[PDB]
């Protein structure tokens, strides 16, 4: 069966019939900073290597035009000097874009239009080499390999915490770089069929974070787990020990975001847990433990999930059994 | 069947090796094109197949339901049930269609490839016999030979 | 070392004080500029949209611009060709004779692909650059052809032809791009016009996109390479068939041929066939119009090889014109065998694809002929009174519209096989004389022998069948009572019983087969017994002209085109005769 | 009539008599990123070729002021060397700004104030290079092109949803781009009388989008409906199926707001439902669908919103009603 969102947060979705009426290369910019690495130095070297060959051209072009292909060269002036062959041409124009120049072969005085040709020549080279150095500014600060580096726990597992039936998965922030301003968002994506008569198939219900100040952040340095109070007016209200199997349609997704401590930019790490992935009955091992004078995390134990018996039945049954010994 | 396979293949193996013959060089990038020949001629084998087998089990419903449409037509026009049974015969026929449609393109599709894989020996045997009866010694028939 | 007006006089080519623009070489020099200025402008932007699921629209003019394109790229390869042999001569190779030429090739692939992302990505306003492109490509090309002009270089060389062509070309394509700009407003304009491209494309489950492809893939089926990938991994189920377009349907096929059938009515057997004309002719002449032109193209091939043939076995350039420059001519251009060979190998390439789209459209009007009449005689058994053969309809569904589609499948080859075996004949005669008369009269007579052996087979068939039919009554007894026959040992009786039928059925197989093993050796064995009448009596009953390679091997492979359509034209009509008897009996049962 | 907001996010609101002190333009930069890309490409243009112009105006006269354009040529050292016309000056100091420099008419150790000049000419050359490279590099990281692709549904909808009227509308992100921390702000802009007196022409009350974590924001890779409850204590109590034709005065706009992922800069796209532009009993026609191994999105059937039996009166009478089926 398809998932929503494999367990690297690369979403599993497929568009399909979609009308472009030219906005995915009117963004020619985003685009270009999207390119990987590889294709992004193509697309540079492509850039660089057809102006100089168009302006290698221009140059060749003119200087044929004015007679300066001719040998009996003592007794006119070139229009640009010692251009001899579409080489002379090629090099001339490369010194000039990139602004060599060694002058062996140095404009003229003589013949305005290789003066304008060289006003052209260097306003889209400083166009065009404006525009690379930026997009790829723009792409040295992409902060996907630091999302990279953001981990969940491989086994969310469904414990009893004071006295409720709690959902709870464990992340980790490898690096020192503080992740400024966490906040996680955790959804429950299942098919939901509505009593009016509506099914949507891949409906989202947003479950609240458990936090005592009642919002969706967190402090990440040491692993820490998050969860979520399934007392009530919330998903998975009703969900049996039994129906965490393979094909249970159930999932749920969590997405931390954050701008990254150093590049000063929003990132975003998400995973998915299917119903198998999730397990019941089960307690995150401890991690943090306090070495020689410090607070040492042991990520080896990062996702273990030690087994501790729990009541194996639904959170509504719970519910229903403490108003039950209550009266 | 059996005649007519053997025929094609023999002739096919002949036809190379005329061509070899004529020109030795030709053998060299036989090769490739005796991959790419081989490759194409299984993805066809297993899609024709595939096709085939669909396109002749969707006719057994069509000729099923006309069959029952003329033993129970007096039942099916009391219910005035006409309109319903004349929506199941155009998707029996469309399913039909669509079946044979997809089976004779990718008999197109074999057949344009198998063309432009024979062009492209010609023109390595033309050209190539062309430059050995220039160049070297390589007789005048024998390149009209290995062209034919 | 390799300078693009050729070394020569001291590099004089490059000396423009004559007046530039009438200095041939720069001329044919600014020719390379605007191809430059299109592979420049486009491969930065082809390769960031090169780095979802579209539903592509067309651009209208958008088949006339592949057919532009297609010929542009002919002339360019022609034009290659003349410059290569043009410069032959000479110690210095000359680029500019074939380097701008070669040049304006890529160019041009590179316009076709290019135009191609904007269609499939309908961003209109990006077909300024080609609007750009054209221009350059036609002034450039105009001011070559005028100042070749004024030398008075003529229709007499082969160039100036060819830059002719390059110039209408131009032409062609700049009124195309302004056809384009014009319907669809992209430029700074009102903006108008958007097309939301069709319907039949957007429905996810219609994988059959043969008529929503672009002209060339139309013509190689180069989508079908996607559905056979899959059809490799995954077996085909009839989810994975997709379902058929708006354009052939059951109900729109039977609308169509109702709207025939009330015209025809407006104005019996011959009613439905005109009916069948009104709805389904325009599509069948386009297919006989790609089969015949795949005939002729096929035919260009035995004359290729008689020339090239010609050429290598003699033994061997005037008109230096642009004050060094050479001008290879129409005469010497075709008698070069290097340049034979490759228009041999674009004829044939072009041939093939073309005959492979004719059977295409031909299989696919007859299919919606199917669906058509199969939808028709069942609203006509809707109606039918209660008096009246159930079995009779059955087949009439089963092999009755089978043979009318199998004769719309090969009603080109029934227009084309004529004239192919015509003008077959008549170019054999051209290339050998009176002896080639013989050969062909001899060949021609196959085709009666294998009408006369089909129809003795169909006769062994049907009396192959009455046995056949009483072999099977007779183990279907056998097999229904198998109990009681094991049970009192009667088993071997009866199967001597049906042994004794089955040698019965073998004495007519054995007719059956001697037809069929006729009809394998006529085929195979009359053109070579053509082929030995025709140079045998060329040499020594006619003591004609002397057997050289080219005209004998030229004639052999005219032999080997003309087999085929005088094997396959007795089929073709026995199909005929066939769909005919069953045209009139559906008109019987569609009168009731 | 007038609408509040087109349906691509384009503001219709004309703004008069705007008392400037010179404010629009003190902030040169910003109106230098914001002039489109034709109008930044001519205003570079013209800085540089003015810069060249002017910079060629003082060689040239600083040329004519040391007596170095008479001939005369050995007897004397130029201040910068073969300087013959205003063209050898202009390409002069086009080498310098540029720093292509071929050296055929270097600046020789003669005169000062060519020194001061050539230093000056280098100064103003590196300050206003850097100021044109960091404005389009602000450029190149502008975000427009980027909300033009999110999607809004042409038709808004009023279903009965969980049994209360529920007003709903479909979004689309077509990229794969995730828009990093997505959020919404829906408002009914509406001429509001007050009790006490006071009507405002375009008044902006914002209507709750209905979360189970009761707050503003989605996550979005497939287009998901955004509904909201109108159950009472918001807009649109009152929305009988009547009122809803063109010359209504009632709008909704949307407005959803994050960061691209790529180049991490915050973005927006919004739109607007006129009061015809939202239909009352419809329902969003299901768009995913499981193929072959993934969530298949299918737009072509985006905003058809198919109809279905819904009680055609106002969300009060609705809760009126129910109150007298209880009792
Ligand atoms: C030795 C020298 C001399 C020259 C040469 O080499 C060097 O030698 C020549 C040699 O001789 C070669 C020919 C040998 C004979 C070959 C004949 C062959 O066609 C024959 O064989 C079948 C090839 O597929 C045809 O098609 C039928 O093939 C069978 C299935 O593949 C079925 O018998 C039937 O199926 C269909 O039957 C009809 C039903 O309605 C359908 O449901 C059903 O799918 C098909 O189709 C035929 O069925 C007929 C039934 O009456 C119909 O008329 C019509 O449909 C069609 O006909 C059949 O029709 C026909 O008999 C043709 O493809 C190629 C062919 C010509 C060869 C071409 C190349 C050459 C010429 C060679 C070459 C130049
Ligand atoms: C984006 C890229 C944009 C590219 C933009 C412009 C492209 C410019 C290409 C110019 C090609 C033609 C050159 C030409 O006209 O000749 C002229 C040079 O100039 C010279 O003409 P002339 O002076 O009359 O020649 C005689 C000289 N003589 C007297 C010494 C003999
Ligand atoms: C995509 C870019 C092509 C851009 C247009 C090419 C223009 C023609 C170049 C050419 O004429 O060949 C040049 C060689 O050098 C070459 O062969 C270079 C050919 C260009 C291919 C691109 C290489 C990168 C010829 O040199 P020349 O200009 O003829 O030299 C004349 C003077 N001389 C005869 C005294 C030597
Ligand atoms: C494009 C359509 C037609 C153009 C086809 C390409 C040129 C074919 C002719 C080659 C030629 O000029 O003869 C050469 C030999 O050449 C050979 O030995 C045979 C080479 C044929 C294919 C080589 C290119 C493969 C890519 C002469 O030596
Ligand atoms: C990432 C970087 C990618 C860079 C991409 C491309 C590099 C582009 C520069 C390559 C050198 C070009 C040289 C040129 O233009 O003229 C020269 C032609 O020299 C040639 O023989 C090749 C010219 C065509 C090259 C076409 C692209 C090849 C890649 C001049 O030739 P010559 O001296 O007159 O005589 C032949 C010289 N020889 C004897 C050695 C054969
Ligand atoms: C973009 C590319 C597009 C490609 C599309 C079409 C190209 C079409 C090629 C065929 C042109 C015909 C001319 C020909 O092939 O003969 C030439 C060889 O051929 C070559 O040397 C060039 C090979 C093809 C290179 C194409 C690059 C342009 C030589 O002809 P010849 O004079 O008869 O030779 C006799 C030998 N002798 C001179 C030593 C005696
Ligand atoms: C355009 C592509 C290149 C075409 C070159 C055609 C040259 C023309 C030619 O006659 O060939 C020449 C070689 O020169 C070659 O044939 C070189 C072939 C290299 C193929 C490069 C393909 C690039 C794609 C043939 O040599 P030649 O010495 O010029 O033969 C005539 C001189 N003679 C009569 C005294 C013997
Ligand atoms: C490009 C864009 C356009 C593409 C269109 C057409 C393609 C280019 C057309 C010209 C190709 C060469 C033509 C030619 O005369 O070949 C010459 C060889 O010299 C070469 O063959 C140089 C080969 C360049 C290598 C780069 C090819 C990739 C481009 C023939 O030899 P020669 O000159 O008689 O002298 C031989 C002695 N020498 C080898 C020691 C010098
Ligand atoms: C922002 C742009 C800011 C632009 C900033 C400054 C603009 C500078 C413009 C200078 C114009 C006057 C030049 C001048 O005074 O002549 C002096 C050069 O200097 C030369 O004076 P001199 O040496 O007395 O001449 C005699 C030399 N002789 C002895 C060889 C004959
Ligand atoms: C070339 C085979 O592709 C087809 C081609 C067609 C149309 C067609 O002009 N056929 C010619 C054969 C070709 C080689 C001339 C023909 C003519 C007369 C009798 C039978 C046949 N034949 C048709 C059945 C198979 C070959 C003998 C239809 C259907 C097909 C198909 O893919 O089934
Ligand atoms: N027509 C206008 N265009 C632009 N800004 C305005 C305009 N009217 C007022 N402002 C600004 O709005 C602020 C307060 O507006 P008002 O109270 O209406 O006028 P004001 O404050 O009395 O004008 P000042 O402070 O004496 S210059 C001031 O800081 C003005 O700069
Ligand atoms: N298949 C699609 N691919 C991309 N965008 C789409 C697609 N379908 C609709 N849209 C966009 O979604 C918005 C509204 O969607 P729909 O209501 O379904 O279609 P629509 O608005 O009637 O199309 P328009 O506005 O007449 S061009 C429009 O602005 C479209 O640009």
């Amino acid at each position: 069966r398809a998932r929503f969102v494999s367990k690297k947060g690369n979403c599993n979705v497929a568009h399909k019939n979609i009308r472009e009426q030219g906005r995915f290369l009117q963004d020619v910019f985003t685009t270009l900073v999207d390119l990987k690495w590889p294709h992004t130095l193509l697309i540079f070297t492509m850039s660089f290597l057809c102006s100089w060959l168009l302006f290698a051209m221009v140059w060749w072009l003119i200087a044929f035009a004015h007679g300066d292909l001719a040998p009996g060269e003592g007794t006119n002036v070139p229009c640009v000097t010692s251009i001899h062959s579409f080489s002379s041409a090629f090099l001339f124009s490369i010194e000039v874009q990139v602004t060599i120049g060694f002058g062996g072969r140095m404009v003229t005085e003589e013949c305005p239009l290789a003066i304008l040709i060289l006003i052209v020549q260097n306003i889209v080279g400083l166009m065009i080499n404006a525009i690379m150095l930026g997009c790829i500014f723009m792409k040295t600060a992409q902060a996907h390999r630091r999302a990279e580096t953001l981990i969940f726990s491989k086994h969310a597992v469904i414990t009893l915490r004071h006295g409720r039936l709690c959902f709870m998965l464990r992340v980790g922030d490898l690096r020192k770089s503080m992740i400024i301003s966490a906040t996680i968002h955790m959804q429950v994506v299942r098919k939901t069929t509505s009593p009016e008569g509506e099914v949507v198939p891949l409906h989202q219900v947003d479950i609240p974070m458990e936090n005592g100040v009642g919002g969706n952040g967190i402090f990440l340095v040491a692993p820490l787990i998050i969860y979520h109070v399934i007392d009530s007016n919330s998903p998975l209200y009703d969900l049996a020990p039994s129906d965490l199997h393979h094909h249970q349609d159930l999932e749920i997704i969590v997405i931390l975001e954050g701008v990254v401590e150093t590049t000063g930019i929003t990132t975003q790490a998400r995973t998915s847990y299917l119903a198998d992935e999730i397990l019941w009955g089960q307690r995150f091992v401890p991690i943090v433990a306090e070495e020689d004078g410090r607070y040492s995390v042991d990520y080896s134990k990062f996702g273990n999930t030690i087994k501790v018996p729990t009541p194996l039945c639904t959170a509504r049954q719970l519910d229903e059994d403490r108003s039950l010994l209550d009266a | 069947t059996l005649e007519c396979l053997s025929r094609s293949t023999l002739l096919c193996v002949s036809a190379l090796t005329v061509i070899s013959y004529v020109t030795p060089v030709f053998l060299v990038a036989l090769l490739p094109l005796a991959v790419v020949c081989y490759f194409i001629q299984k993805y066809f084998r297993v899609a024709s197949r595939d096709l085939q087998q669909l396109d002749d089990t969707t006719q057994l419903p069509l000729l099923s339901h006309f069959a029952e449409t003329v033993e129970g037509l007096t039942t099916i026009r009391a219910f005035r049930y006409e309109a319903r049974f004349q929506q199941k015969l155009l998707e029996y026929t469309d399913s039909n269609n669509i079946a044979s449609l997809f089976l004779t393109a990718a008999n197109r599709w074999l057949e344009v490839r198998m063309e432009y894989i024979g062009a492209c020996v010609v023109l390595i045997a033309a050209a190539t016999s062309i430059s050995n009866s220039l160049h070297r010694e390589l007789s005048a028939g024998l390149v009209g030979l290995g062209l034919t | 070392p390799l300078a693009f007006c050729g070394t020569e006089n001291h590099s004089a080519a490059y000396r423009v004080d004559q007046g530039v623009l009438n200095n041939g070489c720069f001329v044919d020099a600014l020719n390379v500029v605007p191809h430059v200025f299109l592979l420049f402008i486009t491969f930065p932007i082809l390769f960031i949209g090169w780095g979802h699921h579209s539903t592509w629209l067309h651009f209208p003019g958008h088949n006339l611009r592949w057919i532009l394109t297609f010929i542009l790229l002919f002339v360019l390869v022609c034009e290659i060709a003349e410059g290569i042999l043009s410069d032959g001569v000479t110690e210095s190779r000359h680029l500019h004779l074939y380097m701008p030429a070669g040049m304006a090739f890529m160019a041009a692939i590179t316009s076709v692909v290019y135009y191609h992302n904007i269609e499939t990505s309908n961003f209109p306003k990006l077909l300024i650059a080609l609007l750009i492109y054209w221009t350059l490509a036609f002034i450039t090309k105009t001011i070559k052809f005028v100042k070749f002009y004024d030398h008075a270089i003529g229709f007499s060389q082969l160039r100036f032809c060819l830059t002719g062509l390059l110039v209408i070309l131009y032409g062609m394509l700049l009124l195309v791009e302004v056809n384009v700009i014009r319907v669809r407003r992209y430029i700074f304009f009102k903006t108008p016009r958007e097309v939301k491209p069709p319907e039949d494309l957007q429905d996810l489950g219609v994988r059959f996109l043969q008529p929503f492809v672009n002209l060339l893939s139309k013509g190689t089926y180069w989508w079908m390479n996607a559905f056979i990938k899959t059809a490799h991994k995954k077996p085909i189920d009839l989810r994975a068939i997709g379902k058929l377009p708006i354009a052939m349907r059951a109900l729109t096929n039977y609308q169509r041929l109702c709207v025939a059938f009330d015209a025809q009515a407006r104005k019996g057997a011959r009613a439905i066939w005109r009916a069948l004309c009104h709805a389904f002719g325009r599509r069948l002449i386009l297919s006989s119009t790609f089969r015949i032109l795949a005939d002729l193209l096929g035919f260009a091939g035995p004359l290729c090889i008689f020339g090239i043939v010609d050429h290598l076995g003699k033994e061997n350039q005037p008109k230096t014109q642009f004050l060094g420059v050479y001008f290879v001519s129409s005469q010497e251009f075709l008698g070069n065998a290097y340049v034979l060979a490759v228009l041999l190998f674009l004829a044939l390439l072009l041939q093939r694809t073309f005959l492979q789209a004719s059977y295409y459209v031909a299989i696919e009007t007859g299919i919606n002929l199917r669906g058509a009449i199969q939808t028709k005689i069942y609203n006509k058994i809707m109606h039918l009174s209660t008096s009246n053969t159930a079995g009779q309809i059955c087949n009439l569904v089963a092999i009755d519209t089978n043979q009318l589609m199998w004769f719309f499948f090969l009603c080109p080859n029934l227009w084309a096989m004529p004239v192919q075996i015509i003008v077959g004949v008549i170019l054999l005669y051209y290339i050998l004389g009176v002896s080639a008369l013989i050969g062909a009269a001899v060949i021609i007579l196959l085709a009666p022998v294998q009408y006369f052996v089909a129809t003795k087979l169909s006769q062994a068939q049907r009396s192959t069948l009455e046995h056949s039919n009483e072999r099977l009554k007779q183990t279907n007894e056998m097999l229904r009572g198998m109990k009681l026959l094991k049970l009192y040992a009667w088993e071997s009786i009866f199967c001597s019983r049906v042994e004794v039928t089955r040698r019965k059925e073998m004495t007519s197989l054995r007719a059956f087969a001697v037809y069929t093993s006729i009809s394998i050796f006529m085929n195979t064995a009359i053109p070579i017994a053509a082929v030995l009448i025709t140079f045998v009596g060329h040499v020594s009953f006619f003591k004609e002209s002397d057997l050289s390679p080219s005209v004998a091997f030229a004639s052999l492979s005219l032999f080997h085109i003309l087999v085929t359509p005088l094997f396959l034209l007795s089929s073709v009509v026995r199909s005929t005769v066939k769909a005919l008897v069953s045209v009139q009996k559906l008109s019987e049962f569609l009168s009731s």
